[PDB]
């Protein structure tokens, strides 16, 4: 499989870096993780 | 709130198989890098651990501590179960451990610093037990410690949710990860299972020259026949040796 820029060699540290010194909010960007659901989900 | 496979981009495979499918993600909106882990339903209906998930993601989600890999939420499709996660940079500790050999005085104790208060954190909330094998270890990007964990009538609900593993385990896994870090292989291994089973009961314990005498003195508090001899999380992170060689990173958690 072709490796996108971003993720390959040196883009993808300077993403780690700045996502490193910019801890966003994670309420914001993923939510509440719910119960999960077993029944809904194997039927 | 809600999501789908259809709003990630995937990078590359991470496992090599050996973890399992797990990919290098970001999410399309933000570019937050992650780790995405996918669950087939039929490997976990095949071995019956749908409550060990259940509750292992109960206690994932409110479990918020820079060297513990977080799980940030979760979401399924017809077949798969999918966890997003953090993505640590310097992948996995036991290889960092073959490109070393060995580690550090100053290595090993920082990472025995890290454990210890993942560890508490951990009793504080009420989380009794973590899987700590080298295997479960991962390196964030200032090579700070990343504990990765997953995996009939007269049974209580704790045997089938899967939390059956005693607060002292870890006290003595913690004893062996110091010693292989230092000396480069587990304490007790050997040719034959037999063996083996033998020196661990036996605590036939035996310290090389590259383990520093500081060292000694925590690994054999930690490797205790009696789980009640052995040395608290609070002694372990108090312990001369480590206090004293630990020079621990923290990010912005
Ligand atoms: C889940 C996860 C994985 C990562 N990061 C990485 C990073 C990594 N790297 C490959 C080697 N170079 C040096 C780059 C870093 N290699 C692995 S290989 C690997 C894959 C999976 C796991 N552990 C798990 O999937 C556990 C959570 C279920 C450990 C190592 N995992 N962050 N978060």
């Amino acid at each position: 499989k072709p490796i996108p820029t971003w993720a390959r060699g040196t883009p993808l540290s300077q993403a780690i870096i700045h996502q490193y010194y910019h801890p966003p909010n994670l309420l914001e960007l993923f939510g509440t993780i719910l119960p999960l659901d077993l029944e809904d989900i194997f039927k | 709130r809600h999501f789908t496979i259809d709003d990630f981009e995937i990078g590359r495979p991470l496992g090599k198989g050996k973890f399992g499918n797990v990919y290098l993600a970001r999410e399309k909106k933000s570019h937050f890098i992650v780790a995405l882990k996918v669950l087939f339903k039929s490997q976990i209906e095949k071995e019956g651990v749908e409550h060990q998930l259940r509750r292992e993601i109960e206690i994932q989600a409110h479990l918020h501590h820079p060297n513990i890999l977080r799980l940030y939420n979760y979401f399924y499709d017809r077949r798969r179960i999918y966890l997003i996660l953090e993505y640590a940079p310097r992948g996995e500790l036991y290889k960092e451990l073959q490109k070393s050999c060995t580690f550090d005085e100053q290595r090993t104790a920082t990472i025995m610093e890290e454990l210890a208060d993942a560890l508490m954190y951990c009793h504080g909330k009420k989380v009794i037990h973590r899987d700590i094998k080298p295997e479960n270890l991962l390196l964030g990007l200032k090579g700070e410690l990343k504990i990765a964990d997953f995996g009939l009538d007269y049974l209580p609900p704790e045997m089938i949710e899967g939390r059956m593993h005693n607060e002292k385990v870890d006290l003595w896994c913690i004893g062996v990860l110091c010693y292989e870090l230092l000396v480069g292989n587990p304490p007790f291994e050997s040719a034959s299972h037999n063996e083996t089973y033998r020196r661990i009961v036996k605590v036939d314990l035996k310290f090389p020259a590259s383990v520093p005498t500081g060292a000694q003195d925590l690994i054999s508090k930690l490797l205790r026949h009696n789980p009640s001899e052995r040395l608290p999380l609070a002694q372990v992170s108090a312990h001369p040796w480590v206090r004293a060689n630990s020079r621990r990173v923290l990010p912005p958690s």
